[PDB]
């Protein structure tokens, strides 16, 4: 809730493959209808291999995603590496307690070596709840239908890529409060290779 | 004793043992300040003894050196004092 | 020096404990012999009660924590209303917020952590008082020995106050025989006040002194208090 | 804890004594001399700042003389540091009282608050107490001209002639002889400065070993105008006088 | 200074021991409880013609029901007069009925524990233990006439008879002679006044002597200085006929 | 007050006795560093020795690694290590959190300071034995070394030494700088860098030591790894390869 | 934390900090009440050896503590300041609360309650002060007078004298006054309180500073002039019983 | 559990004296010759550099710290007391005075903020009292350029120069014959580096001597080059060629 | 030398608090307890001692459990290490809440850790004197380690303390050379039965009761478990086999 909001881009998901987790997201940032940034980063660092899709309003977001930080900081150095589940809990937390003044809706997915990769779907409310992959986002209803039939196990790293290009280009065409630019983060056993698809690219492909 | 006084000391017994022209006084002048005349020389003749034992004849800034480092110390103490570092 | 160790609470000493700290389990002896005696159904407490003269009344030595619970002390009052009160808001929770009476062992390891924090505490104190606490949960018939330094241990019998290596040394004997009669609450109280008066070597045994306390299986934690202890001697 | 790691130094004592407030007294008469002449129409004020070099600045001459009010100024005898909290708190202790009813404190009020603090930190706390000495310099319409010491037991006490800090003895014996009753201001500058030289070791008595401040009630100043003489006004006096030998 | 936490080999307390030091040196409080009545008496002590003598007293209520003499220090117990009276008033409004004198006895005792540095059990922000020891005399429903000795140790005895103070030796001694099982108010009154006079170094006067008593038409009584008197002058003759 | 070592108040002499023998035997518990700068890489070599086959020597650890980016080598125990340890990951991580940049090792030195003086005027606590050493390669600096002391003294160094073999590595690099003309030596790759440390090392403390015996940590521009057991063997084995 | 001790027991069941209180007071001035059946004199001292002071700012010994009561005292003024603003406030608590003008009994348990606090209670010291509290309760003329220690204990007493040479002033007292027939008329009363304090003051006769209670609230301080003259008188006497 | 240490560790003894004050007193006489210099012109402070070790950085090493934006502070006695003390004195200069007033706090009443400090430091327990004695020298454009010393108990005296440390009075003797105001400030810089020749022997250079100025402006100390709006800084402390310059001018 | 033997906020000049030292001491005064690492698990057994046959088997056993899949054991003195332990209990509650996951091994030595540090940090609270032995199974591998009293700890392969701690090193030293780390996990409890058999060689004035305890993640599924039943006796058997008497 707070006092203001910077709205976003309300279309965000993680799909899991072969060689880990793919996170995949879409930028763009306006106040009101005056377009504050065309060019954004949304994909926020809470460990190395593991991050995050923002969703809810920038603010509440960013106020929970630093306290989250400074927590898996401490972690990861001392209690060994974090998994998305050790994540999800502090996000929930939180946020559950801070229901009243705050409204984050994240997924967290990460890629770990002792679990591969995880999804943990954080609700606008605040719970934990793993799924295979998630959508979120308001956008993600729309193309509920595609990520079901076309997901499917053991994934190649391009064919994810193609499927996630594809499932949040369908979600900015028909949503009006997404666009900009599609960020990812392929997080994989040789390390996190970041992608950025100006408006151009996507639309086509 | 200040530094025109250390400096004869180091003279008067480097006279006496092995020297060369590696003997190097300046390199002594900041390594001591102000110690008594019976420590100065006390530390130099003690130095000469101590490489001989060693089993070197020569004596060079060198063996002076690796003579009175050992002797200095044996416990590790951070700094001077307190007071200022 | 005695002097040096001793002054506040918060000081080891080579011994591996502080001085002090005997000094509180001395005090037990001091205070009234209780013996303790379980069979396995039911728990048997046995409780000698002073007094001062002639026409001073009796101290209570049994204090009744519960309608299933009680306890015995030896050693030093003040403390032993302190614990016993702690007790008491102990059990209410547990019963308030758990619906559970709370277990002899439960309460013990309570007790103890208690125990430590005012043994570490430098105005602190040790409670100079040893305690013998019964009951009859869902776990069983249960005897504990209480320690003020934090030392709890379950038994089958023990004593503590007045020569309680005297009261033990017939317990250890009788005990085979006593604890195998299971359903028979009379047994097991009788061979209670036979060890008591044994221990005893420069006092004597009366009724009035005298005062059982039982629980078990089928009997709520009941007191026989002067007159009515005359039939288990 | 801290029972045998601590001490108690703040107990009684077999004589009815409290060990540092008697100590207290010890380093007052020791440090640098306050003189406080009432007159009736002024108050003379005279400190002896002992030692003063050209390394020092002898410039500032707010060194002991502090004015809390416009109304009331003490001199001080004793440390600067134990002196400024009293200082900065007196000086609140004020703007209460003149929010509260509109009108200035007394003099009398302000003394009985400093003295329970003081009273205070040996009275609880186990700490430790001032070590400093106050002239009060202080007007009433009650009272007229008022002069007060405070110590750091909170005993306190009214005067119309006192002496802290170092020499208080010599200067009080010539002061009780060669005082008049009641005076004007420029007679009191005469009888001071008289007093003064000879309680200055030889031939020492300088302005810039002198601090001077008079409050006198004016006809260009208005009434109850502190001065706090600068050095140039203190070469004036010494000079008429005839007294800076 | 001294320890607050630090015991005897035995395991008795320094503070305590020391407790018992101050107590001995009051006047005598003599309390007799009887089937009619409690009497609680004292030695005011002192006669002086630049001294009220007969406008202090050592025997204070607490309630409509409950007294207290003491022994000891005197400035001790005001404190435990102030913590009793308020924990005697808040249990009245509660079940609007008397409080027990062996409850009032350990609410108090417990409070009479802090002295010293703190602990984490406890708050311990006196000093010292109290010096005074007290008999609290009192009436309840469900007891009838009771007598309690409170020591500031923690240890509270009731009796049937007990004297504390400095003259307590001999006290007590007579006390058990002239105690049976039969006796009644009135008598005791008198028995009072006998082990007074006997220890007195002066003639029983009421300006060095107060009785008090407990009847439950009327509850705690002060024995008042015109009848304490009357019983004093019946007193003098009677003896002064034995001889 | 008390005395001047039974609680941390002034010496007569206006010293810390603490301070100073925090000093001394904290260095003597089988320990000796040194930290050298690379081009582009800052090393410290660093004794490390288990004297039992049972314990294992991973957990065994006076590298540790702050941050993933920052490294503190310890000169002292492990209960004060954690001590200072716990509170620079903390300050680490805060400072990420709330100046949205990574730690210097300077800014972490500093605070470190002045936090042990505060805890040296204290009379219920004691300044920390250990010396700290941080280490990385800033990109707002290059490779950086500095160092904090206890005493609540700290101060940055470019190549430093503890323990009482601080002459003989001293000397080593200063009579080599001076020639050179610079306090850093020019080499790209880490493993060239690590053998130029080795060379100074073998030399001044008068020996060499097993793979377990030695713990090597590398600070890299945003990485720091300490060297695997194999790895530091490949080195002194290297070295060996050219003789 | 500084709750912790500060007064300890003696071995011999007093309090050293108590003993040590008593002294303070002794070493002290000197302060007395003598009581008629129609007044409570209380005779104070001023004994100015100096003439540097300035006497109307120079503390008085004389409180008010409510209209119609007094309190006198020989001990250290500072902690003395402190009881005396505790006393004051005390009063009017009552007379808000009760609707009623206060009572002299509770007052002095009120005086005795703080000190006696600060003997039971660590981390405080009891005050360097005794006392004599006095006044007349309402729509009363009969005098009252107490005596309260830093002890904390407190009588009633019917003359009492205390500070510096009390024993010689109980002593001088005692034959000068019966319970039975205590003086009517102020002159007299009067008259005594200034003649025992004449004894233990040396030369005082502005140095004496009487101050005479009648019943509520007239409550009036006799001046140098008149004191003059009783001491005059009293050189009178002195050759009429020779 | 925890503390309970509230009784202070500052107390008198027999004479009036407080022993605290009087052991960190010793420190400070033991401490590094600093002295101050107001040169009319200016204000020159001058304090040893000092290094720990050849290979030992001394840029992070503080002997001369800027407390306030044209006042800057030296010392002589105990290193860690003076870097918390600096803190505490820059924290409270910024947050009461730097948008209240509009400005830094006046030199005077800096010295008073000090000196609070240390007072109540020395008045409580739980901690012993800061063992420091400082040279605050400085410049506020309401009372020109000022010297002052602070003490260890926070008692504070004006002076126009001084030094403490060890070798304090004869480096006094040969300021006071040199100096007696109305002086450039280079000048003072030259007959400080004299007065300290002659105070340390063994090895002398400006590479030993850390110097400070508060006595000059470039644009850069405004902190822009446009339009004036303020004055903005005049502290300014030299590099070492700067001073080794300063050295060859006789 | 002094002032160090009373507190532990301040700093020995042997860089070791003679009260620390004390610490140390009623350690070995201690039962013998061990701790054996294996190549799936660990496995814990514990000498407790019988006096009298008015003790009660299995609810004075020395083997506590925190969280799930830790077993702890100690040497020394009772009441001090079911403190320690208490206290690992509550941040282990804490931790699970938090974070949704268990507490670690490691995680436990150091919140053990920071609680005894602490305590080593004030002279205003007394530390522990205890060392406990401790280990599981968790995400990221099994662990055994040993916190001492100091405050030092380390993850080990084997561990021993107490009166029996050096016979216990013996044995232990030669059966992990032997074998890997100490082979299976069943093997394990035989062995562990073996080391407690001359363990009990430095006592012989009491009799004792073996107790073992495992947690394994191939023969228990990374639970702790007590081992009893026909495992503890087949234990019992080889142990009086291979040791004669």
């Amino acid at each position: 809730l707070k006092k203001g909001e910077v709205s976003l881009g309300t279309s965000i998901m993680a799909v899991t493959f072969k060689d880990g987790v793919i996170l995949g997201a879409d930028s763009r940032t306006t106040t009101g209808a005056y377009i504050a940034n065309r060019v954004t980063d949304k994909l926020t660092r809470v460990h190395d291999k593991i991050w995050c899709c923002r969703s809810g309003s920038a603010a509440d977001t960013q106020a929970i995603a630093d306290i989250v930080q400074y927590h898996l900081e401490l972690y990861t150095s001392q209690y060994g590496t974090p998994s998305t589940e050790t994540a999800a809990s502090v996000f929930k937390e939180l946020c559950y307690e801070n229901k009243d003044n705050l409204t984050a809706g994240i997924i967290v997915a990460g890629y770990d070596d002792k679990n591969k990769g995880e999804v943990y779907t954080i609700p606008l409310g605040g719970s934990v709840h793993k799924l295979p992959y998630a959508i979120a986002g308001s956008g993600s209803t729309f193309i509920y239908g595609y990520c079901d039939k076309n997901f499917r196990e053991n994934m190649s790293k391009e064919e994810t890529v193609d499927f996630i290009k594809h499932s949040l280009s369908q979600a900015i065409k028909w949503d009006g409060s997404s666009g900009g630019v599609i960020r990812m983060v392929v997080l994989t056993a040789a390390g996190v290779e970041r992608l950025i698809f100006y408006p151009d690219e996507y639309e086509q492909l | 004793r200040d530094r025109r006084e250390r400096r004869l000391i180091f003279g008067t017994i480097a006279s006496k043992m092995s020297l060369a022209p590696e003997a190097d006084l300046d390199s002594l002048i900041i390594r001591n300040d102000s110690l008594s005349g019976a420590v100065i020389a006390a530390i130099m003749q003690e130095a000469g003894l101590r490489a001989v034992r060693k089993n070197r004849y020569v004596i060079l800034q060198s063996d002076l050196e690796e003579a009175y480092a050992t002797q200095v110390k044996t416990d590790n103490t951070v700094d001077k004092f307190d007071f200022y570092k | 020096f005695r002097n040096n160790y001793d002054g506040d609470t918060v000081t080891f000493s080579p011994t591996g404990r502080l001085f002090q700290v005997e000094y509180a389990l001395e005090a037990i002896k001091q205070g009234s012999v209780t013996v303790g005696l379980r069979s396995n159904t039911h728990a048997v407490l046995v409780a000698l009660k002073r007094n001062a003269d002639e026409l001073s009344s009796y101290q209570k030595k049994i204090i009744k924590c519960d309608e299933h619970m009680g306890l015995s002390l030896a050693g030093l009052a003040p403390d032993a209303r302190v614990l016993s009160n702690y007790l008491r808001q102990q059990c209410n929770y547990s019963s308030l917020v758990f619906n559970r009476k709370l277990a002899v062992e439960r309460a013990g390891h309570l007790l103890c952590d208690k125990a430590q924090k005012n043994t570490q505490s430098y105005g602190g104190r040790p409670y100079g008082v040893g305690l013998l606490i019964i009951g009859y949960d869902k776990s069983g018939a249960h005897l504990l020995e209480f320690q003020p330094s934090g030392n709890v241990t379950e038994l089958y019998g023990t004593a503590i106050g007045a020569r309680s290596q005297g009261a033990k040394t017939y317990l250890e004997r009788t005990l085979d025989t006593f604890i195998k009669i299971d359903g028979n609450p009379d047994e097991l109280i009788k061979a209670g006040v036979e060890a008591i008066s044994q221990s005893l070597r420069d006092e004597s045994l009366t009724v009035d002194n005298l005062s059982i306390a039982i629980v078990g299986k089928d009997t709520p934690f009941t007191i026989y208090d002067g007159e009515a202890v005359a039939k288990y001697i | 804890g801290s029972r045998r790691y601590d001490s108690r130094t703040t107990i009684f004592s077999p004589e009815g004594r409290l060990y540092q407030v008697e100590y207290a007294l010890e380093s007052i008469s020791h440090a640098g001399t306050a003189i406080g002449i009432m007159a009736s129409d002024g108050i003379v004020l005279a400190a002896e700042r002992k030692v003063t070099s050209t390394l020092l600045e002898q410039d500032t001459s707010t060194e002991k003389l502090y004015k809390l009010n416009d109304k009331i100024a003490v001199a001080v005898a004793g440390l600067t540091a134990d002196a400024e909290i009293l200082i900065n708190t007196a000086r609140i202790h004020a703007q209460n009282y003149l929010k509260t009813y509109n009108e200035d404190i007394p003099v009398e009020i302000l003394v009985r608050r400093l003295s329970d603090i003081k009273q205070g930190y040996t009275q609880h706390g186990g700490l430790r107490p001032f070590g400093v000495s106050f002239i009060y310099a202080g007007y009433d319409d009650r009272y007229g001209y008022q002069l007060y010491t405070s110590n750091p037991s909170g005993n306190y006490t009214g005067w119309k002639a006192i002496s802290v800090g170092a020499n208080t003895s010599a200067a009080q014996t010539l002061l009780q002889m060669d005082y008049k009753d009641d005076m004007k201001v420029d007679d009191a500058i005469e009888l001071a400065l008289k007093t003064l030289s000879k309680t200055t070791d030889s031939s020492a008595l300088t302005y810039d070993r002198l601090e001077f401040a008079t409050i006198r009630k004016g006809a260009n100043d208005g009434e109850v105008y502190q001065k706090i003489f600068k050095p140039q006004e203190i070469k004036d006096i010494l000079v008429k006088t005839g007294i800076t030998k | 200074d001294r320890g607050v936490s630090t015991f005897s080999p035995e395991g008795r307390l320094f503070q305590v021991e020391y407790s018992l030091e101050a107590i001995k040196l009051g006047s005598t409080a003599i309390g007799i409880a009887t089937k009619e009545g409690v009497v609680l008496g004292v030695e005011k002590r002192a006669t002086s013609p630049l001294l009220e003598s007969d406008s202090i007293e050592k025997i204070v209520e607490i309630d409509r029901h409950i007294g207290c003499a003491m022994s000891g220090l005197t400035a001790d117990a005001r404190s435990m007069i102030e913590h009793a009276r308020t924990a005697a008033v808040t249990h009245n409004l509660y079940y609007d009925e008397d409080i027990n004198v062996e409850s009032l006895t350990q609410s108090v005792c417990d409070l009479a524990l802090r002295f010293g540095e703190g602990a984490s059990g406890e708050e311990r922000l006196m000093s010292r233990p109290f010096g005074v020891a007290l008999l609290i005399a009192g009436h309840d429903a469900d007891d009838g006439y009771q007598l309690f000795h409170a020591e500031p140790s923690g240890t509270f005895y009731r009796y049937n008879a007990k004297a504390i103070g400095s003259g307590s030796e001999g006290a007590q001694a007579e006390l058990l002679n002239e105690w049976h099982s039969s006796l009644t108010l009135k008598e005791a009154e008198l028995l009072v006044l006998k082990i007074l006079k006997q220890v007195m170094e002066e003639k029983l006067d009421e300006n060095n002597a107060q009785l008090s008593c407990i009847t439950k038409q009327d509850g705690f009584k002060i024995y008042d200085n015109e009848k304490t008197a009357e019983l004093i002058k019946e007193l003098k003759e009677k003896e002064a006929a034995e001889s | 007050a008390g005395y001047d070592r039974h609680i941390t108040i002034f010496s007569p002499e206006g010293r810390l006795y603490q301070v100073e023998y925090a000093f001394k035997a904290t260095n003597q518990t089988n320990i000796n560093s040194l930290a050298v700068r690379g081009k582009d890489c800052t090393v410290v070599i660093s004794q490390k020795k288990v004297p039992d086959k049972l314990l294992d020597p991973t957990t065994v650890s006076y590298i540790f690694c702050i941050s993933r980016t920052i490294g503190m080598v310890v000169n002292g125990p492990i209960p004060d290590a954690r001590n200072a340890a716990l509170r620079a990951k903390a300050e680490a991580a805060e400072f990420r959190y709330k100046y949205g940049y990574d730690m210097p090792c300077d800014v972490l030195a500093k605070r470190m300071a002045n936090l042990s003086q505060i805890y040296t005027q204290r009379a219920y606590m004691r300044p920390l034995g250990v010396i700290l050493t941080f280490v990385s390669v800033d990109e707002e600096l290059g490779p950086s070394i500095y160092k904090t002391d206890p005493a609540g003294y700290y101060v940055g160094y470019k190549a430093t030494a503890t323990g009482p073999k601080q002459q003989e590595i001293t000397t080593n690099l200063e009579n080599h700088f001076k020639k050179s003309k610079i306090d850093h030596i020019n080499e790209e790759s880490w493993e060239k860098v690590v053998e130029f440390a080795i060379t100074h090392m073998i030399d001044a403390l008068g020996t060499e030591f097993s793979k377990n015996d030695l713990e090597v940590g590398v600070a890299t521009k945003d990485k720091f790894f300490t060297l695997s057991a194999e790895n530091i063997e490949e080195r002194l084995v290297a070295i060996a390869e050219q003789d | 934390g500084y709750d912790r001790a500060l007064s300890i027991f003696s071995p011999d069941g007093h309090i050293f900090q108590v003993e040590y209180a008593l002294e303070a007071v002794k070493r002290g001035t000197c302060a007395v009440g003598v009581k008629g059946k129609n007044c409570v004199v209380l005779g104070c001292e001023r004994r100015s050896t100096l003439k540097l002071q300035d006497t109307r700012i120079t503390p008085s010994k004389v409180s008010k503590i409510d209209s119609h009561v007094v309190l006198s005292f020989s001990g250290l003024n500072a902690d003395s300041r402190i009881l005396i603003e505790k006393a004051r406030v005390e009063a009017q608590s009552h007379r808000l609360t009760l609707e009623d003008p206060v009572t002299v009994e509770y007052l002095t348990r009120y005086v005795a309650g703080v000190q006696q606090r600060y003997t039971q209670s660590g981390g405080v010291r009891p005050f360097g002060v005794s006392t004599l509290i006095a006044g007349f309760d309402p729509r009363d003329d009969e005098p009252k007078l107490y005596q309260t220690e830093p002890s904390g204990i407190y009588s009633s007493w019917s003359a009492q004298t205390i500070g510096r040479n009390s024993k010689t002033v109980r002593e001088f007292l005692e034959k000068n006054y019966d319970r039975k027939e205590p003086p009517a008329t102020v002159e007299e009363c009067v008259k005594l309180t200034v003649r025992s304090l004449l004894e233990v003051v040396q030369t005082g006769a502005k140095n004496i500073e009487i101050t005479v209670v009648k019943p509520d609230s007239d409550i009036v301080a006799l001046s140098s002039e008149e004191i003059n003259q009783y001491v005059t008188q009293i050189e009178q006497e002195k050759q009429e019983q020779q | 559990m925890t503390d309970r240490y509230s009784f202070s560790l500052t107390t008198f003894s027999p004479s009036g004296k407080l022993g605290q004050i009087d052991y960190a007193l010793t420190a400070v006489k033991q401490g590094v010759t600093s002295l101050g210099i107001k040169a009319t012109n200016g204000v020159v402070i001058a304090t040893e550099k000092k290094s720990s070790s050849p290979l030992a950085m001394s840029e992070t090493l503080s002997k001369v710290s800027l407390l306030t934006p044209d006042i800057g502070a030296v010392y002589s006695g105990m290193g860690p007391d003076y870097r918390v003390l600096v803190d505490k004195s820059r924290k409270v200069a910024h947050t009461s005075y730097k948008r209240i007033y509009g400005e830094y706090p006046p030199t005077k009443l800096l010295v008073s903020e000090v000196a609070k400090i240390m007072q109540e430091a020395t008045q409580s327990g739980g901690v012993r009292p800061f063992g420091v004695s400082l040279l605050i020298a400085g410049h506020d454009e309401f009372n020109g350029f000022s010297l002052y010393q602070v003490d260890p108990s926070g008692s504070y005296f004006p002076w126009k120069a001084t030094a403490i440390g060890k070798g304090s009075v004869a480096a006094k003797t040969f300021l006071e014959k040199r100096w007696n105001d109305e002086l450039e400030l280079e000048d003072a810089i030259h007959i400080a580096l004299l007065t300290l020749k002659e105070s340390v022997e063994g090895e002398f250079n400006g590479d030993t001597i850390e110097l400070a100025i508060i006595g000059d402006e470039n644009p850069d100390l405004l902190g822009y080059t446009g339009i004036p709006t303020d004055k903005g800084p005049r502290f300014r402390k030299l590099t070492s060629q700067e001073i080794n310059d300063r050295l060859e001018a006789l | 030398g002094t002032g160090y033997d009373l507190s532990n906020s301040v700093f020995s000049p042997d860089g070791r608090n003679f009260q620390v030292e004390y610490a140390v001491k009623a350690v070995e005064n201690g039962t013998t307890s061990i701790g054996i690492k294996c190549n799936d698990g660990v496995v814990f057994a514990v000498e407790k001692l019988i006096t009298s046959k008015l003790l009660v088997p299995q609810k004075n056993v020395k083997i506590q459990v925190v969280d799930r899949h830790i077993g702890c054991v100690y040497s020394g003195l009772i009441p001090d290490g079911r403190h320690l332990v208490n206290r690992g209990r509550e941040e282990a509650a804490s931790f699970k809440k938090l974070y949704k996951t268990p507490i670690p091994i490691p995680a436990f030595a150091d919140r053990l850790g920071q609680y005894v540090q602490a305590h080593t940090l004030y002279n205003s609270v007394r530390p522990f004197g205890v060392s406990t032995i401790f280990g599981g199974v968790d995400k990221n591998g099994a662990h055994l380690y040993m916190l001492e009293p100091s405050g030092s700890y380390w993850g080990y392969k084997g561990a021993a303390t107490g009166k029996g701690r050096q016979s216990a090193k013996a044995e232990l030293e030669k059966l992990v050379d032997h074998h890997p780390e100490g082979l299976s996990a069943r093997e394990a409890v035989k062995q562990a039965a073996k080391i407690i058999y001359l363990a009990h060689e430095d006592n012989k004035e009491k009799d004792f009761e073996l107790e073992i305890s495992w947690c394994s993640l191939s023969e228990t599924n990374g639970l702790h478990k007590f081992v009893k039943g026909d495992l503890l006796q087949e234990a019992i058997d080889f142990a009086q086999k291979e040791i004669n008497g």
